[PDB]
């Protein structure tokens, strides 16, 4: 999440 | 249906709309100013055509008629393309605010149909 | 629609080779493109809608019915070099999902989990006679609570080593420094971008530090450069200048650190001129806030 | 050579009926110029217009504010 | 120019200087120039803007190398009336939405889709009806209403209602059995996404869910508030169009002002040399710029 992984 | 989500959608679908037609009104002002200085450009060519004729007639032939009539036909040709992206412009303003009128009026009319929308 | 095979055969392949605009680009991670494009020679990417085609017909029927030539948003910013055309993600969802999945076969921690409204896209473009094209992008989340400017940041392999990479960087704390809010890059850097952020922390620092010449505090130095403390300190651990000398906290500007300052001064580099920005900080509402209904 | 002169009276009543499309294209605009104006003075003269902006829910119409006349070179 | 055994390394893959992977640098496209034609007018202000992709786009279908050697070699093989690319797809398009509209179940029994004769009658009821709508209140009534997102390749196209009656059964009979090779699912590759309400976890194709869900109000009594907000904000929209009209009212008055202006110079021209031909003398007022009163 957060646009990052 | 709730007239919240209905003008919430609403707002954010016409907020950028002031800051649009600014931009393409100030864009047919700036190319009404290029058709008005080309109106000079063939209207005085044009009256040296219509002066002649005002004091020999039509059956003389103005000196140079056949050089003028080549630069008016230019000059007045370049003004319809200039004319004609002006209404292209103006006609996008006139479709971005109909088709947000239209899409308003829709969910007015589904709000209408349910009980959660009040009268006038 | 909700017109989806149940009985298709779901395998990651990542594609072999896009064709973006003029340039012919090799992905390097997994982006999920539709199954069926996933084994295709070649994928078309219109480098104005960043819209995918896996038959060379249907690209050219598209291209010659599409009108778009350039990001769909407001330009904010345009220099004689490039523009910056910030994109809601909530108001050009086709636009910016297409961007999302070009971005991915190049993004290794970028997660296309969630869609892409609650992320504002602020888009770096040339400008051509046919029109802007884009080279490098950053999003940015709408109301970041954990001070992120940055989630994540690309510039297009055809473009790179041009320094496009840096301008996305100084435009990113531009639009923080007019938000009058300190930023720092979300925690998940790739190697490429990790290089480019050092690079750009320990430039303006020492630009900074050299002409300011009276005695600064860390606190100011944040108000200035709109960076985080940790990410001031981090950098003035990269570098020499923070030392403790006979009891107390000084900075060192030695003569190895001015070289690089005068090398700066004298070169010709790209930077973004805080005047051709014109643009407010989008207001958004509790409503506004929220995944579209 | 009767052709020639029968063109020569065709176009005759055509450009008479170009003229008046003229007059009456030019006298429709010199309306629409006055009903553009006057329009902008009845709306602009909850508070949302295109000239501030629809969203109201969380500085005077100056002359300089009337976009749609400052569309026109003529005014 | 020791050799403890060394390795030498070219470069597909790029280096730049932990070491860190650089992308090679990217070969250009041949038939580039051939696709991007166009040129676009930078503009003294800022770019605004905010129409979507899909405005910008045209018509849903686009044809692939299987619709063109079907276009080519069978409908304009030797055929006396030619059916156009871009009206090629009008008519799929227009078979699209009507399926999706009254068999949004195809891929239940695909082979039950509509015949042609059936779907007929829907195809005639099928943003259309608003250019039109707009063309009539400008009072322009001639040929397209032109925006900035219509190409000009798009005016030499038939109505959809005439395409019905010329090249309908013909067309529809060739994408019907597309739509039963697929299965009643959709011809052109689809992006996969989640079901409203479902949740999916596992599938690497899922993009871009939205879990957010709003739940109506407690409440059966009417909103007075937010409605009386939402007629001020109709108003203010009705008084935008107006203006927004009236101004497109004064650019198309002046539009054909000087298609007057540039056809009376044109009658003008060939008067003045038939008159000198026919040797008729004066007749020279509506040759000649009169001065009447305008403000």
């Amino acid at each position: 999440s957060g646009a990052k992984d | 249906m709730d007239p919240s989500l209905v003008l919430e959608q609403t707002i954010q679908d016409v907020s950028n709309l002031p800051s649009e037609f600014r931009y393409l009104l100030e864009e047919i002002g700036s190319n009404d100013l290029k058709l008005i200085e080309e109106k000079k450009k063939y209207e005085q060519k044009e009256s040296q055509i219509h002066k002649f004729i005002r004091q020999q007639g039509s059956i003389p032939k103005h000196p140079q008629e056949d050089g003028l009539d080549k630069e008016i036909k230019e000059s007045l040709l370049k003004c319809q393309s200039l004319q004609r992206e002006k209404c292209v412009l103006a006609n996008t303003a006139l479709f971005l605010i109909a088709r947000h009128l239209n899409k308003l009026e829709k969910n007015i009319a589904l709000l209408e149909e349910d009980g959660v929308l009040a009268p006038v | 629609s909700m017109t989806q095979n149940p009985h298709e055969v779901a395998r990651v392949r990542n594609l072999n080779r896009i064709i973006m605009g003029k340039y012919e680009i090799e992905p390097w991670y997994f982006s999920p493109y539709p199954i069926e494009l996933t084994d295709e020679d070649f994928i078309y990417i219109d480098d104005f809608t960043l819209q995918y085609f896996g038959s060379k017909k249907q690209y050219e029927r598209y291209r010659k019915k599409c009108t778009l030539r350039h990001p769909p948003g407001n330009e904010i910013y345009r220099d004689d070099y490039v523009s910056f055309f910030e994109i809601d993600g909530r108001k050009q969802r086709t636009w910016c999902r297409n961007l999302c999945l070009l971005s991915k076969l190049f993004l290794d921690h970028k997660t296309l989990y969630y869609d892409v409204d609650p992320f504002l896209f602020y888009c770096m473009t040339r400008r051509d006679e046919l029109g802007h094209h884009l080279v490098g992008y950053f999003s940015k989340e709408k109301e970041s609570a954990d001070g992120y400017n940055v989630a994540c940041i690309l510039t297009l392999p055809q473009y790179q080593r041009m320094g496009y990479g840096k301008l996305l960087i100084e435009f990113s704390y531009e639009l923080s420094k007019k938000e009058n809010k300190v930023g720092s890059p979300q925690k998940p850097l790739s190697d490429l971008g990790l290089l480019s952020y050092r690079a750009y922390w320990s430039d303006t620092l020492i630009t900074l530090l050299v002409e300011h010449q009276k005695e600064i505090t860390i606190d100011e130095i944040s108000s200035m450069t709109s960076m985080t403390t940790t990410d001031i300190l981090h950098t003035a651990k990269t570098l020499n200048i923070l030392r403790y000398y006979k009891g107390q906290h000084i900075i060192f500007l030695n003569e190895d650190i001015l070289d690089r300052y005068n090398r700066l001064k004298a070169k010709k580099r790209r930077t973004i001129d805080p005047n051709r920005l014109i643009w407010k900080p989008p207001v958004f509402t509790a409503s506004q806030l929220r995944f579209a209904w | 050579m009767t052709d020639e002169l029968k063109s020569y009276e065709a176009l005759k009543a055509e450009l008479k009926k170009s003229l008046q499309d003229r007059r009456e294209q030019e006298d429709t605009f010199d309306n629409l110029q006055q009903e553009i104006y006057d329009k902008e003075t009845e709306y602009f003269s909850y508070s949302g217009n295109i000239i501030k902006g629809f969203d109201t829910f969380s500085s005077a119409f100056n002359n300089n504010d009337r976009i749609f006349s400052l569309s026109s070179a003529t005014y | 120019i020791s050799v403890k055994q060394h390795l030498k390394i070219y470069l597909p893959n790029d280096l730049k200087h932990d070491y860190i992977p650089t992308p090679d640098a990217s070969m250009t496209w041949n038939e580039y120039d051939k696709f991007y034609t166009g040129s676009f007018q930078e503009t003294t202000s800022y770019i605004k803007f905010s129409a979507t992709v899909e405005d910008c786009c045209g018509t849903n279908y686009n044809m692939d190398e299987r619709d063109e050697t079907f276009l080519n070699e069978q409908v304009n093989k030797g055929s006396s009336d030619i059916l156009t690319e871009d009206e090629f797809e009008i008519l799929c398009s227009s078979f699209e939405h009507a399926i999706h509209e009254r068999q949004p179940f195809l891929s239940m029994d695909p082979e039950s889709i509509l015949s042609f004769e059936e779907l007929k009658p829907t195809l005639i009821k099928s943003d259309f009806n608003l250019r039109n709508q707009l063309n009539h209140e400008i009072n322009s009534h001639k040929t397209h209403f032109i925006t900035q997102f219509d190409p000009v390749s798009q005016m030499n196209t038939r109505p959809l209602i005439q395409l019905i009656e010329k090249f309908g059964s013909k067309i529809y009979d060739y994408w019907r059995e597309r739509k039963i090779e697929v299965n009643g699912y959709e011809i052109f590759p689809q992006l996969k996404f989640e079901r409203p309400g479902e949740k999916e976890e596992i599938d690497p194709y899922v993009c871009f869910r939205r879990r957010e869900v709003r739940h109506p109000r407690k409440t059966r009594r009417i909103d007075i508030l937010n409605s009386q907000r939402l007629r001020a904000l109709h108003q203010e929209l009705k008084n935008a169009k107006d203006l927004a009209l009236l101004v497109a009212k004064r650019e198309n008055v002046s539009l054909n002002w000087i298609n007057d202006e540039l056809k009376i110079f044109d009658q003008r021209v060939k008067i003045k040399n038939l008159k000198r031909s026919l040797n008729i003398s004066g007749e020279d007022d509506d040759l000649i710029n009169h001065k009447r009163k305008r403000p």
